[PDB]
């Protein structure tokens, strides 16, 4: 029951991570967001966060993977 | 210990509300 309004919200959230707009979230971009929240993750911790949702194993998160993750939390 | 979903709820609460 994923609506177009929800996909638009999730795409906006994705864009907040995807700092350079290239369609993928990297550990560098994730680290930038975490440090702006006062967090202090290691590269290994960032790679762990990506791995949990990196469906195709290429080491970065694209929007299909991000949407899949948000849809799973909905159910 | 925070997941990508956890960080999304921090930086995009509307996405958060939809999930909950
Ligand atoms: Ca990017
Ligand atoms: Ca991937």
């Amino acid at each position: 029951q994923l609506t177009e309004e929800q996909i638009a919200e999730f795409k906006e959230a994705f864009s907040l991570f995807d700092k350079d707009g290239d369609g993928t979230i990297t550990t560098k971009e994730l680290g930038t967001v975490m440090r702006s929240l006062g967090q202090n993750p290691t590269e290994a911790e960032l790679q762990d966060m990506i791995n949990e949702v990196d469906a195709d194993g290429n080491g970065t998160i694209d929007f299909p993977e991000f949407l899949t993750m948000m849809a799973r939390k909905m159910k | 210990n925070l997941s990508l979903f956890d960080l999304t709820t921090l930086i995009h609460p509307r996405s958060a509300a939809i999930a909950s």
